[PDB]
């Protein structure tokens, strides 16, 4: 019988030959779909092109974190507070800089800058020019003490959100910065995402911000606007659904979430390797199921079929995405909601 | 210095570059044969084909044509030779399906993989040799190390009027082994009969079987050690052994023709589950044997399985970053 997503396992990295003790959150990073990034200890990056992961190339390094630009043969690479920014077209350092405080979280968050976090503060740096960390915000007092998991900002960069976690149950701590109040919210939550959704009638997109979590009330699923609604707009009704989980699945919760706005869903993973799709518009759960037995540590968009790809523990590059021949007749007959069937169709095709 | 492969054709009219002539299967995908020929459209074909027999039956396993003039990204290599080379060079890229067999021969038939480049008005249209070429390249397959427990195995003899065991078990240090890549054997002996092993045989042994046209499975040592070790009436023996499979003999699988310096032993086959078994045309697997040879009563010997495969390919600064033409034959 027909499933409304296609799943994939793309590749196993030890059949290139990785080394299978490389392969977690600490020394395999994947900022984008277009590159694997693998520090190897004798050290040196393995850099794999998704294009073409036959042929790695191979480098030295002394860094302590290494992050592929999410689009160009450009590497961040930082030892202590030392950063570092390179050109592997060019052959050349581009960049570098020393910051005063430990960055002890960082990613690429859009083609040519890098959110560096601190104990203290979290910072945007261009990899253009001369330019330094521009302080965004201020950490807050409810961050203190977690890991740093994740760091998300909307489509403007109007919205910044970092996402720590704590062993207390994994207690999950949100801090929502909006760039123009100047103003910081904290929210429990354990994986979150941003996402454009331009409503019926609307003149404008709204800004959605969803965010998912397990806590005192169990599995959550939180989608709002964030702002005020643009001249012309409604507001966007706030959503909030539960997220399903096991017997089984006693001390599972949410680890990833990647949104589609091709297909308005949002793609949740669950730290045992759970995927559920959510209507975006409503929250409305389209599926569940199983589909790693090892935690994906790292997910990215995928690009070219607006899904999400990830890795596992043991290796597997999997992908999920949308079945846009079987998720309408899905909906209709196995989830047999044929309201939300005809409006995905129509607001999607 | 980068090495590149060339081949011209009779006329010298086309010339085909190549990074490589073997291309390693990595299980979900095979590097891909990524080319530039130097120059009716120019077309360039890559064929997967069974042969039997002088040939007396072939079957077509996959074929893929690419149009190179006139005109998923260049590699380093295409662009490189590209620039130097001229604008007269364009690029060709095939993928391998990973599921195809990899190149293998017996002697006789085979699996192999050739790459042909011509100059024509349609892809139907007379062929002459003499402006287009034709270079043969491998598919070899890699696979990596497994976690977890080594390969075992035991057995346990009684003898004609006795019901005293003796008892043999061995293992592996590995299941996967690589060409040229020593194979350590710990055998494990508990005689608690009245008899004597006189001595012990270690063998290295290929099992091929022809699926395709005229069926028949081979049989054929790689490599055989005996040692003069013997083990006494209620006595136990531990020891380790080591053997490598050579090919420095008839009916044996080949990764290449026995006539070229890199050819090896064909790789273990890897068989994904449920796969047509026919369509591959040679299924290869090796075991070791471990043989008690008996005095006065029958020898005792074990088997166990495992997989030969083609190796893979070999200042403030965080990181640190940083080309001659060869005959094909």
């Amino acid at each position: 019988q027909i499933l409304p997503i296609r799943f994939q396992e793309h590749l196993q990295l030890q059949n290139l030959g990785i080394n299978p003790a490389n392969i977690g959150f600490s020394t395999l990073t994947m900022e984008s779909d277009k590159f694997i990034c693998i520090r190897e200890k004798g050290a040196q990056v393995v850099i794999i092109d998704m294009n073409d992961p036959s042929n790695p190339i191979r480098r030295p390094i002394s860094a302590d974190s290494a992050i592929m630009n999410p689009a160009s043969k450009v590497i961040a690479l930082k030892a202590g507070k030392t950063l570092q920014i390179f050109n592997i077209e060019m052959k050349s350092k581009m960049k570098a800089h020393t910051m005063t405080d430990d960055v002890t979280f960082w990613k690429w968050i859009s083609l040519n800058t890098v959110a560096l976090v601190t104990d203290n503060a979290v910072y945007h740096w261009s990899m253009e020019g001369e330019s330094q960390p521009v302080k965004m915000f201020d950490r807050h007092s409810s961050l203190a003490g977690c890991q740093i998991i994740n760091y998300r900002t909307d489509a403007k960069q109007k919205w910044l959100l970092l996402t720590g976690i704590s062993a207390q149950r994994v207690v999950g701590a949100m801090q929502l910065y909006s760039v123009d109040r100047k103003v910081s919210q904290p929210i429990e939550g354990h994986a979150a995402s941003f996402a454009q959704f331009k409503m019926e009638g609307n003149a404008e997109e709204s800004t959605l911000f969803c965010f998912a979590v397990r806590g005192q009330a169990g599995g959550k699923l939180h989608i709002i606007e964030v702002g005020t609604p643009p001249t012309g707009n409604q507001p966007f009704p706030k959503k909030a659904v539960d997220v399903f989980f096991p017997p089984e699945a006693q001390n599972d919760f949410p680890v990833a979430m990647q949104i589609s706005e091709k297909h308005d869903v949002v793609f949740l993973i669950t730290k045992y390797g759970y995927i559920h799709l959510y209507d975006l518009e409503t929250g409305t759960c389209i599926y569940m199921n199983r589909i790693s037995g090892e935690t994906i540590f790292v997910t990215a968009p995928h690009e070219a079929t607006a899904g999400i790809i990830g890795v596992n523990r043991k290796g597997q590059v999997l992908s999920v995405c949308v079945e846009e021949e079987n998720i309408i007749p899905y909906i209709t007959n196995v989830l047999q909601n044929p309201d939300l069937a005809l409006r995905m169709a129509v607001r999607n095709n | 210095g980068t090495r590149v492969f060339k081949k011209a054709s009779p006329n010298g009219k086309l010339t085909v570059y190549l990074g490589k002539r073997d291309f390693v299967d990595h299980i979900d995908l095979v590097e891909p044969v990524d080319g530039v020929v130097l120059v009716r459209r120019v077309y360039v074909t890559l064929t997967c084909a069974f042969r039997y027999g002088g040939l007396t039956f072939r079957k077509d396993l996959f074929v893929a044509n690419v149009q190179s003039f006139p005109p998923k990204p260049l590699t380093r290599l295409q662009e490189r030779l590209i620039k130097k080379l001229g604008e007269h060079a364009y690029p060709f890229t095939f993928e391998i399906p990973p599921n195809l067999p990899c190149s293998v021969t017996l002697q006789a038939c085979g699996v192999d993989y050739e790459v042909k480049a011509f100059c024509a008005e349609n892809l139907e249209e007379k062929i002459h040799k003499r402006n287009s070429v034709r270079l043969v390249i491998r598919k070899v397959q890699y696979a990596p190390e497994r976690p977890g427990p080594q390969p075992t195995a035991e057995t346990t003899r009684q003898f004609l009027m006795s019901d005293k065991p003796l008892h043999l078990e061995a293992s592996l240090d590995k299941e996967i082994y690589y060409h040229g890549e020593p194979i350590s054997v710990n055998v494990h002996v508990t005689n608690n009969t009245n008899k004597t092993v006189k001595k012990i045989k270690i063998s290295v042994r290929q099992y091929a079987d022809i699926c395709l046209f005229n069926t028949a499975q081979y049989k054929c040592p790689v490599a055989m050690e005996e040692a003069d070790d013997t083990v006494a009436p209620s006595s136990t023996f531990c020891k380790v052994y080591t053997l490598t499979p050579f090919l420095a003999k008839r009916g044996l699988a080949l990764d290449g023709k026995l006539k070229h310096e890199d050819t090896n032993l064909a790789s273990s086959t890897l068989l994904r589950e449920g796969a047509n078994r026919e369509i591959l045309g040679i299924i290869v697997s090796y075991k070791v044997k471990v043989k008690l040879v008996v005095s006065r009563g029958g020898d005792v010997a074990v088997e166990l399985p495992f997989t030969l495969m083609h190796p893979k390919p070999k200042d403030t600064n965080l990181i640190e970053l940083d080309i001659v033409f060869e005959d094909f034959a």
